[PDB]
């Protein structure tokens, strides 16, 4: 019926647990094992690709009893699956499973569509470096064609000579040499047709390993012989213009084209109203804020106390001893004495005596509910008790864990608490990272497709040692091949990688083969698998940042000449003196003594106050409440009126007229900072 | 020098020939021709080597005679004030990973395999040396007829470990470039296992190279 | 006429494109064909607007200036071969001068013209950057000629190609240095070049750290200094 | 009522009454190793050596994983203090000191897992299958309900300039 099928698919316990499900379903691809399709493991988890596979067509049927572009997806993804319970690429298409999340999440439908947008926009451009490379490959098939071969031994020039056997001398020794066979070499990356020569510049373009090809190109001398020492060193030339027209020039007229024209995406909109954009970073500010908690004590024993920590003698005391521990931690090497071994045991019970009694201090005068409540204080109450177990773990250590001696290293970061600038600047990045967890999330999902697909492709490689699949780079787990592909992204060999994973590799023997048949390990789907993965991922890589650059541009041109938040910052501060907790008003007899503590961006001048400061806060507008009952979020709009927006009389409701149309919402306690 | 003399005696007297001396230009190229004189003298007299090092300055003298040059050292100069916060930052998380690395990885990348009873370590023919580790989470040096002995200094001839501060500083330094950062994850893993420390790695390389590059960027793009 | 001369555009690059090693006696003897029919056709496209539309204007555009030099020196080439003359150097680097006839679709494009508009009337502020990187390149180079030239005396048999041993080869591995790439190795040469890894002698890494920081953060200056200021004002001229 | 009466802090703060009780089934139970010789089929804890062919002689002798496991123990005791109060008397700052022996309490079997597993490597084959993976889900869950409840504790990033860390209220 058109009733019960339409009311559980809707509201919250369908998406909630179908999502459960397509989060356990890619989790069951991950854990497949690549070498044995008969593990224990690898039985067991197919039998959950039944238990998933019988709920998604559930799914269907619920969802096609209602109705008559991403659901034609969600058939294939079902289809696929009792399909495969060529064969070969009927598992490889199983990865479109965390693809039917980007069309029920719609925080992800929209950051895969502005993807396709900018890649409609830099498309030309790009023709351009595609003609670009070609030309250049034209040129490159016409220095190098046919001269990238040579010897097993670099005595024999031409093919016909290196034939049978000659001496490698092993660690330089004339006595000690084996005997191997010569064989007429061509080198991986080379320039003998227009296709190679694109595959050689592109490698070129990443960086890696072009002083490789660079020695080869200056070794060249003619075709079908071997390399001939410093030939043509002029063939630099070709190598470092190429490098400035590419991978420097092109690569950036590419970057500021995406930042430039993520602008526009907040420009592109129009604004020919009363108030401008710091008119907007200003006004808004003095709406939306509240007072804080300044937790001043009583009781003048606690406040004998209080005096001592909160001055600025105990703050320099302290940020210049945990200076002297990180020297002490700088000290440790190996191989030193027993007096020196032991005086990083000595001192470093020494130095955890020290601030295990000024976090002491602190309760006693801060009044303990107040302690807890500044966040930085809950971090060195961490450092404080981590340190104290690392102290007695390792006096019963020796009386009858690397780990809790971290805890030590941790200290330092403490004094990034005095750095008002370097903390201001932490928080605007760390926050343009929460606030975008999209543009992040699809470059999570490109390394998981990848991997479940390079386990598929590449994961019966042997770890042979001396090749690039070994022990450390492999493809052969899931957090392994996540790993190998990160190491691409870093750019680090990575076409080396992709050489060793084409056809013709070893396989490992606990895999399925036929004997006779060691050698057909790998595939030359290498060649687009890895250079895809590398454009895939520079586009992701370069969305995100310029995405994270745009949040923050009011603040990466905030331009400290003329005003910013930190005057505001400043204000709160010197108002929370005059409050235990936040209150709304404080008295009249702090109202005039106010202004002498503020910049005179926004307080007054160095100057006697006998003129401007005596009439002028009475002379601009302020609100009249009764005697000593005056707000902070009444005040702090008209006190920033005086540093910005000088107005005629009459118009003074005429400044709410433009607080609700170039305005956002209602900011309904707006009635303080009208009259 | 005599281009240093007509130029103070063209003027007058010392409150005259620092009017050759106020522009900060000059400055420079007056150590040039003392160094200039200071080094063919002590040169003659020890009849030096390492004082010839010091006459690559003089092509610095050419930024002194170019005014369209002038220009843009000072506009160079002046991005550097923007981009302080972030150095100041990068060096502290430097020393905040070569610290944690010198208490966890010091001095554990002395073992490689041997040739049974020499003094010759033993690789295969495309392999680095690399750590061993004998019964433990390492590898575990099988490659035919060696066992593992630690008398070795270390994975590229001693210079790439966690001993001091300095090397420490050295690798953490290298390894946030993301050149060769993991022949020294590799190494590490060759020496204690490969559970836990690429947490120390693939934070570095994130915070450290990725999170850094994106505020410096950040800062180029608020200046221009 | 803006889809007939795109056959001879499309088959001129055809024609350059499947050069290759190895490659059959036909091929090479098609590209025999191609390379004389093809220039008697890139004169007839040129002769007729010379002559059919006023040789005044002919030189007033820009890539009507371009379009002379393909046939002017296409068919100095072909008299250069007939004459007894081959000059076995000069066989193969005009073969490369003829690759410029693949530079005749940017009159095809018709995109990206604003900004060579713009890139154009900034040549004079392009290499006032560009100057003084390769001054900087200069100096890094000729101190690692002083710290590291004739010191790499190695008694080992292996090669280490970047070395400080001339001017062009010093250039050249400060250049590596300066994409990052291989960097440390050239500083583990440098260490070893010295006592090894020992305190005055490991004191050389610095070298390699101040041509690191120092030199990509020029390049910073330079290629986004260029490329915010130069296709910004693209981005004004085409919103005029 | 905003940081303690919240739905995600008491996910959490239930999650982690599992975990005190899962690292008190390991804390007791000597079942995470297998010694097989082959009988002399001993299961090792950290508080009794069981040799089982009945003839059950459990015994004792491991000192370092029990001393480290009285602390991981210690601090499940010493946090939920701060916890079981700070649900009440409207301080859930209280409920922040708490959180902080969770992850330490997660941290210290972490020790005593590493301090296990030398033991039976050192003494014949090894399989844990009953405390082993009972304080490897009692680790992973104290070890990460206590960041995340530090994390749904501390007040978050203002995202903006007007709004202050430990903001007012
Ligand atoms: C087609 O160009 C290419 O082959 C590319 C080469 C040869 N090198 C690399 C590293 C690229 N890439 O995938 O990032 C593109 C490239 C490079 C510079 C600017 C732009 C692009 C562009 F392709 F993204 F446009
Ligand atoms: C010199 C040397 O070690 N030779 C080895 C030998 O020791 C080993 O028993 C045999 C088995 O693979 O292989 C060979
Ligand atoms: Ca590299
Ligand atoms: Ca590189």
């Amino acid at each position: 019926v058109r009733v019960l099928c339409h009311r559980i698919v809707n509201a919250t316990w369908f998406t909630n647990f179908i999502l459960l499900f397509i989060l356990l379903s890619s989790a069951a691809l991950a854990a497949e094992d690549p070498i044995r399709a008969e593990s224990v493991r690898n039985q067991i988890l197919g039998y959950f690709d039944i238990a998933f596979t019988s709920v998604f067509t559930v799914e269907i049927v619920l969802k096609m009893t209602t109705y008559g572009y991403f659901n034609i997806l969600d058939l294939l993804v079902v289809a696929v699956s009792l399909i495969s319970m060529v064969v070969k690429i009927l598992r490889v298409l199983r990865v479109l499973r965390p693809l039917r999340a980007i069309n029920r999440a719609k925080g992800l439908k929209h950051v895969v569509q502005c993807v396709f947008v900018a890649i409609r926009t830099i498309g030309n451009i790009v023709l351009v470096t595609t003609l670009l490379q070609f030309m250049f490959a034209c040129i490159g098939v016409q220095l190098f064609k046919g001269k990238f071969f040579s010897c097993n031994d670099l005595s024999k020039m031409t093919e016909e000579e290196c034939r049978g056997y000659y001496y490698v001398y092993k660690d330089g020794d004339p006595t000690q040499m084996e005997l191997r066979p010569r064989q007429w070499i061509h080198n991986d990356f080379h320039f003998d047709n227009v296709l190679s020569a694109m595959m050689s510049l592109f490698t070129v373009s990443t960086f890696e390993g072009w002083p490789q090809l660079l020695y080869r190109a200056i070794d060249s001398n003619e075709e079908d012989m071997g390399p001939v020492y410093n030939n043509r060193v002029e063939m630099a030339i070709f190598f470092i213009i190429y490098i400035i027209l590419i991978a420097f020039f092109m690569m950036n007229i590419f970057v500021g084209f995406v930042i430039v024209t993520f602008q526009e995406q907040g420009e592109t909109e129009y604004k020919n109203c009363e108030l401008d954009k710091n008119q907007r970073q200003c006004v808004q500010y003095a709406l939306k804020a509240r007072p804080l908690r300044c937790y001043i004590p009583k009781n003048p024993y606690q406040y004998q106390v209080w005096y001592v920590v909160t001055s600025s003698y105990f703050e320099y005391l302290m940020f210049a001893l945990i200076m002297l521990n990180t020297i002490c931690l700088g000290m440790q090497h190996y191989h030193q004495s027993e007096e020196m071994n032991h005086i990083s045991d000595i001192l470093n019970v020494a130095f955890t005596i020290i601030f295990t009694l000024e976090m002491i201090l602190k309760l006693l005068a801060f009044k303990a509910r107040g302690y807890f409540g500044d966040p930085w204080n809950v971090f060195d109450f961490l450092i404080v008790i981590g340190s104290i177990i690392d102290v007695i773990l390792s006096e019963i250590d020796t009386f009858l864990s690397a780990f809790f001696r971290l805890f030590r290293v941790m200290r330092l970061i403490k004094l990034l608490s005095r750095a008002e600038g370097v903390r201001t600047l932490l928080w605007t990045f760390i926050k343009s990272f929460q606030a975008l967890p999209y543009v992040a999330l699809l470059i999570v999902m490109l390394f998981f497709i990848y991997a479940v697909i390079g386990m598929q492709m590449f994961g019966k490689i042997a770890l042979v040692d001396g090749t690039q699949i070994n022990r450390n780079n492999n493809f052969q787990t899931f957090p392994q091949a996540v790993l190998l592909l990160f190491r691409c992204a870093t750019g680090e060999a990575w076409q080396e990688i992709l050489l060793a994973c084409s056809y013709g590799k070893l396989c490992d023997p606990e895999s399925d083969y036929a004997p006779g048949e060691e050698y057909t390990c790998g595939t030359n789907f290498a060649y687009y698998y890895f250079i895809s993965f590398y454009m895939l991922c520079a586009f992701l890589i370069i969305n995100l940042f310029v995405a994270v650059i745009m949040d923050n541009f009011d603040y990466l041109t905030r331009d400290w000449s003329i005003l910013g938040p930190h005057h505001l910052d400043e204000f709160k501060a010197i108002w929370a003196e005059y409050d235990p907790e936040a209150k709304g008003r404080i008295k009249h007899l702090d109202v005039v003594t106010l202004l002498r503590r503020i910049q005179p961006p926004l307080g007054f001048g160095k100057f006697c106050p006998h003129r401007v400061a005596c009439k002028r806060l009475v002379g601009m507008n302020m609100p009249l409440n009764s005697d000593g009952t005056v707000t902070f979020n009444a005040t702090l709009f008209a006190l920033v009126r005086t540093a910005l927006k000088i107005k005629t009389e009459g118009n003074f409701e005429q400044a709410n007229e433009e607080l609700r149309a170039i305005i956002k919402k209602i900011w309904k306690r707006t009635s303080m900072k009208l009259l | 020098s005599i281009e240093a003399a007509m130029k103070i005696i063209a003027y007058g007297f010392l409150f005259h020939q620092d009017a050759y001396l106020r522009s900060g230009w000059n400055v420079l190229d007056f150590i040039i021709v003392f160094l200039g004189v200071f080094t063919a003298i002590l040169e003659q007299v020890n009849v030096v080597k390492a004082l010839r090092a010091f006459r690559v300055l003089r092509p610095l003298r050419l930024v002194s005679g170019v005014p369209s040059l002038q220009v843009v050292l000072n506009s160079i100069f002046k991005a550097m004030l923007p981009l302080f916060h972030i150095a100041l930052l990068v060096l502290f998380m430097v020393i905040i990973y070569a610290i944690i690395g010198l208490e966890l990885f010091k001095g554990k990348m002395h073992k490689t395999c041997y040739y049974i009873g020499t003094d010759i370590v033993a690789t295969v023919e495309n392999e680095k040396p690399s750590p061993c580790a004998r019964t433990g989470s390492g590898r575990p040096c099988t490659i035919n007829g060696s066992e593992c002995r630690g008398g070795w200094p270390g994975p590229n001839h001693g210079i790439t470990h966690f001993d001091n501060f300095g090397f420490s500083m050295l690798t953490v330094y290298q390894c946030i470039t993301m050149e060769g950062w993991t022949d020294v994850l590799y190494w590490v893993n060759d020496a204690i296992g490969n559970e836990w420390p690429w947490i120390y790695f693939v934070t570095l390389i994130l915070l450290g190279s990725f999170f850094i590059l994106n505020l410096v960027l950040g800062v180029l793009s608020g200046e221009f | 006429f803006y889809w007939l001369v795109i056959l001879i555009v499309a088959l001129n690059t055809l024609s350059i494109a499947s050069e290759h090693h190895n490659q059959p006696l036909w091929l090479t003897h098609l590209q025999d064909i191609a390379n004389r029919v093809l220039l008697s056709l890139f004169t007839i496209e040129m002769l007729l607007k010379m002559y059919g539309l006023g040789l005044r204007q002919y030189f007033m555009s820009i890539f009507n200036r371009f379009d002379c030099f393909v046939v002017c020196s296409g068919i100095l080439e072909l008299l250069l071969v007939e004459s007894g003359a081959m000059t076995p150097l000069g066989i193969s680097v005009l073969r490369c001068i003829r690759l410029l006839r693949l530079f005749k679709i940017t009159k095809y494009w018709t995109s990206l013209s604003n900004l060579v508009a713009s890139l154009l009337n900034s040549i004079r502020s392009i290499a006032s950057l560009l100057l003084l990187l390769f001054l900087f390149i200069i100096i890094f180079a000729l101190l690692g000629m002083q710290l590291f030239g004739g010191r790499y005396d190695f008694e080992d048999t292996e090669v280490r190609r970047s070395n400080f041993d001339n001017f062009p080869q010093a250039l050249i591995s400060v250049f590596q240095v300066l994409t990052g790439e291989d960097w440390n190795s050239v500083m583990y040469n440098g260490i070893m070049a010295y006592g090894g890894p020992s305190y005055p002698g490991v004191l050389v890494c610095i070298y390699f750290i101040i041509l690191f920081v120092c030199g990509n953060y020029i390049l910073l200056n330079v290629f986004l200094a260029i490329a915010v200021d130069n296709l910004a004002e693209a981005e004004s001229l085409t919103s005029a | 009522m905003s940081p303690t009466e919240a739905p995600k802090v008491r996910v959490t703060l239930f999650c982690i009454l599992v975990g005190i009780v899962l690292a008190m089934t390991a804390v007791v139970s000597d079942h995470w190793a297998v010694l097989s010789p082959h009988c002399e089929a001993a299961h090792f804890g950290l508080w009794r050596i069981c040799t089982k062919r009945g003839e059950k002689n459990c015994s004792y002798f491991s000192i370092s994983a029990a001393a480290i496991s009285v602390f991981s123990l210690g601090f499940l005791i010493m946090g939920t203090i701060c916890a079981l109060m700070a649900f009440r008397k409207k301080r859930d700052y209280l409920l922040r000191p708490a959180s902080m022996f969770y992850v330490f309490a997660g941290l210290c079997l972490f020790v005593s897992l590493e301090v296990m597993r030398q033991s039976v490597k050192r003494m014949i084959e090894y399989y844990y299958s009953w405390s082993f993976a009972c304080a490897c889900a009692a680790f992973v869950l104290l070890f990460l309900g206590g960041i995340s409840l530090l994390l749904f504790s501390l007040p978050r990033m203002p995202q903006n300039p007007w709004e202050s860390c430990m903001d007012a209220e």
